[PDB]
């Protein structure tokens, strides 16, 4: 069972902006992929990073969360800094005050969560065409 | 040399019944006990 995985994946299937359009997940990565696998099992390990920049959306949302961006700090809790992954059908959730070593400092330009390894249970992984 | 000490550690790890295992110890009491004793045993003998 030859499984190919690419080592970094890098591309957006899908998009969202925050509640109130005051700021936005940036194009973040997955910098690195590991992976293991055995008759009847795999294993993926993911070292992802979650990028957080205060964009409004385009318009004077922009505008706006300029104003806030250039005339004060950062916030943004730690503990709800998450990644959720689906193989297939199984679920799993990463959290970054578990698996985040050290944490960004607030800031409104950039700040940026970056995940040690992810172990992530491939085994529920559903191959269509040997496809998944 | 090297597939026989691998019946004792694995810093790869281990394959069982097809599963990919947590642990790279292959021997009970050494993948237990992970901690340094503290209090020494007072001995002549390194084995015991």
């Amino acid at each position: 069972e030859d499984y190919e995985i690419p080592s970094s994946v890098s591309s957006r299937k899908d998009y969202g902006w925050g509640d109130y359009y005051l700021s936005m997940v940036y194009n973040g990565d997955i910098p690195t992929i590991n992976y293991k696998a055995a008759s009847s099992d795999l294993k993926i390990y993911i070292s992802p990073k979650l990028r957080i920049i205060h964009n409004g959306y385009e318009g004077q949302k922009r505008n706006q969360c300029n104003l806030m961006n250039k005339y004060g700090k950062l916030a943004i809790s730690p503990a709800k800094v998450q990644i959720i992954v689906k193989a297939g059908g199984k679920e799993q959730t990463f959290t970054a005050d578990k698996d985040v070593s050290i944490q960004p400092s607030p800031s409104f330009d950039e700040m940026n969560y970056q995940f040690n390894a992810l172990e992530i249970d491939g085994s529920g992984l559903n191959f269509i065409n040997n496809s998944a | 040399a090297n597939r026989w000490l691998k019946y004792v550690w694995s810093p790869s790890g281990y394959i069982v019944h097809g599963q990919i295992q947590n642990y790279q110890w292959n021997v009970r009491p050494l993948l237990e006990d992970t901690s340094w004793n503290s209090d020494p045993l007072d001995s002549v003998d390194p084995d015991a």
